[PDB]
C-alpha cells in the first residue's frame, strides 16, 4: 500500500543539540502521520499524532509539522534521556504502516 | 488507567499455530468503539502491523499475512486474540497490542496508538 | 461531497479544500457556541424559573 | 523578469508550488558542454550586459552549429535523492529568416516527457509587436520530475 | 471559399499570441449547415498593437 520513507537512518547528536528525522509518503497522507518513540526493552510511546500535535506528557522539547507527503520531527536541546529509535507511521490508510527506524545516539 | 497486558506459550514449533492473547484492562473492549491492533518486531528489523479488530467483530489484516492470519475477540473478558497458522523462523518477534484512538479532524478520523501493552517475546523453534 | 483534482490544478484542489475547512470551521464554530451558550442559558433558565 | 520577452505557461501554478518549498538545491542535470552538436554561445540584447549579449543563466539557448542543427537529445534519471523542478522552453522567431538563422530547420518541434508528462510544442513564428527591442517570443514551461523518473 | 487548404490563422498583441487552423470534417448539421465557425477574443490594451 503507502509505503513510508525514513531519514537518517542513524543521527549522533550531543547534550544541548537541536536534530531533525523526516518521514516521506509514498502518496499523500493529508496530515494523518504520527511519530513514535522506542527505548530498548519498551513498547513504542507515542511522540507526536496528526503532524504536529504532542501527546499529553511528552516533553515541550519535542515538536513536529509537515504536510502532503512530507514530514519533520525536530528535537530540540537534546538530553542524554532522549535515546531512542524514532518511528514514521501512516495512518490514512486501512493496512497501516510504518517506516524503518531512525536511530539516535546521544552524546 | 488503561492497560494492556500480554500471555502466550512463548515456544511455537515450526509449522505449528501461534495464539497470543491481550487483556484489556480499564477500557471496555466492546464499549469504546475503539479499534483493537496487534503489532510485531522481528529480531534487527522494526515495526510491522499486523491487523485491528473493531469493537464488534469487523476485522482487517496485514495483506502479507492473508494466507495465515485471524484476530477475534471475546467481549465477556476484555480479551483480544491473534492466531498465525504455519509458523515459520520469520515469525520470531516482540508481539504487542495496541488501542487505537482518534482526533476528529479535516479528512476524518485521525487515528493513532496511545496505550501500548508490553508484548511478549514468541520464539519460533525445532 | 468528494472532489478530485489533476496535479496541475493545485490552486484550484487547494481553493476547494480551503472552502471546505472553512465553511467546517463555521459550523464547528457555530455548533459548539451554541451548545455552549445554549447550556450556559438553559442552567440559568432552569434557575431563574425555580426562583 | 522575463529579459527575453515571453511567457511562462502555469506560472501561477508555479508560484503556488514554491509556497511548499523552503529550499532548493541546484543541481546541474545537463552541462552545457554535453551539447557537442550545437551552439551553446547565443543570447540577445534584450538579456545584454555592459552592452554584451546574453542569456538566462541557468539555460542553454541551443542554435546551429556550422550549417546545421542535429536532433538534440538528452535524458536525466532522477537520482539527485528526490522531486525535481525542470523549467525549459521553446523559441518563437517573428519571421521565418530569424528561424532559419537560429536553426536551419524550419518546421521543428520539441518534445518532452516523463512517466506522466507527454507534450510537444512547435513554434509560431509570426510578426508581433516590440517588447523591449525584440519582436519575437520565448515560452516556458516546467514539469515535476519524481523520483527515480526520467525526463 | 479559399483556394489554399492548409490555412492559417495568426492573431498577437504584447501578450497575445495564438495560431490556428481549421478542423475540416464531417459534423452534424445545425442550422442546416454542417460547418461551424470559432470565434475569440483578446483585450488589446491601450497604445498597444494587435
Ligand atoms: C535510475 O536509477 C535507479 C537507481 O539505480 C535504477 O533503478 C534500479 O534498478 C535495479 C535493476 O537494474 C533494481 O535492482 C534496483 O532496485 C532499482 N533501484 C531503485 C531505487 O528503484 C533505474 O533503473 C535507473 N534508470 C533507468 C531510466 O533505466
Amino acid at each position: 500500500d503507502i509505503q513510508m520513507t525514513q531519514s537518517p537512518s542513524s543521527l549522533s547528536a550531543s547534550v544541548g543539540d537541536r536534530v531533525t528525522i523526516t518521514c516521506r509518503a509514498s502518496h499523500n497522507i493529508q496530515n494523518f502521520l504520527n511519530w513514535y518513540q522506542q527505548k530498548p526493552g519498551k513498547a513504542p510511546k507515542l511522540l507526536i499524532y496528526a503532524a504536529s500535535t504532542l501527546q499529553s506528557g511528552v516533553p515541550s522539547r519535542f515538536s513536529g509539522s509537515g504536510s502532503r507527503t512530507d514530514f519533520t520531527l525536530t528535537i530540540s536541546s537534546l538530553q542524554p534521556e532522549d535515546f531512542a529509535a524514532y518511528y514514521c507511521q501512516q495512518s490514512y490508510g486501512l493496512p497501516r504502516t510504518f517506516g524503518q527506524g531512525t536511530r539516535l545516539e546521544i552524546k | 488507567q488503561v492497560q494492556l497486558r500480554e500471555s502466550g506459550p512463548g515456544l511455537v514449533k515450526p509449522s505449528q499455530t501461534l495464539s497470543l492473547t491481550c487483556t484489556v484492562s480499564g477500557d471496555s473492549i466492546s464499549n469504546g468503539g475503539l479499534y483493537w491492533n496487534w503489532i510485531r518486531q522481528r529480531p534487527g528489523r522494526g515495526l510491522e502491523w499486523i491487523g485491528y479488530i473493531y469493537y464488534n467483530g469487523v476485522t482487517t489484516y496485514n495483506p502479507s499475512l492473508r494466507s495465515r492470519i485471524a484476530i477475534s475477540l471475546e467481549t465477556a473478558k476484555n480479551q483480544l486474540s491473534l492466531r498465525l497458522s504455519s509458523v515459520s523462523a520469520a515469525d520470531t518477534a516482540i508481539y504487542y497490542c495496541a488501542r487505537e484512538g482518534w482526533v476528529p479532524d479535516y479528512g476524518g478520523r485521525n487515528y493513532y496508538l496511545d496505550f501500548w501493552g508490553q508484548g511478549t517475546l514468541v520464539t519460533v523453534s525445532s | 461531497v468528494g472532489k478530485e483534482f489533476s496535479n496541475l490544478e493545485r490552486r484550484l484542489e487547494n481553493l476547494n479544500k480551503k472552502m471546505e475547512d472553512g465553511f467546517l470551521d463555521v459550523w464547528t464554530y457555530n455548533a459548539e457556541l451554541l451548545v455552549l451558550m445554549e447550556n450556559e442559558r438553559t442552567l440559568d433558565f432552569h434557575d431563574s424559573n425555580v426562583k | 523578469g522575463l529579459c527575453y520577452p515571453g511567457s511562462f505557461n502555469d506560472y501561477e501554478e508555479l508560484k503556488h508550488l514554491l509556497s511548499s518549498v523552503k529550499h532548493f538545491e541546484k543541481v546541474k542535470i545537463l552541462p552545457k558542454d554535453r551539447w557537442t552538436q550545437h551552439t551553446t554561445t547565443g543570447g540577445s540584447r534584450a538579456c545584454a550586459v555592459s552592452g554584451n549579449p546574453s542569456f538566462f543563466r541557468n539555460m542553454v539557448w541551443l542554435t546551429k552549429k556550422g550549417s546545421n542543427y542535429p536532433v538534440a537529445k538528452g535524458s536525466y534519471n532522477n537520482t539527485s535523492g528526490e522531486q525535481m523542478l525542470i523549467i525549459w522552453g521553446v523559441h518563437h522567431p517573428n519571421d521565418e529568416t530569424e528561424q532559419r538563422t537560429l536553426y536551419q530547420n524550419v518546421g521543428t518541434y520539441v518534445s518532452v516527457g516523463t512517466s506522466t508528462l507527454n507534450k510537444r510544442s512547435t513554434p509560431d513564428i509570426a510578426t508581433r509587436p516590440k517588447v523591449n527591442g525584440q519582436g519575437g517570443r520565448m515560452e516556458f514551461s516546467w514539469t515535476l520530475l519524481d523520483m527515480w523518473d526520467t525526463i
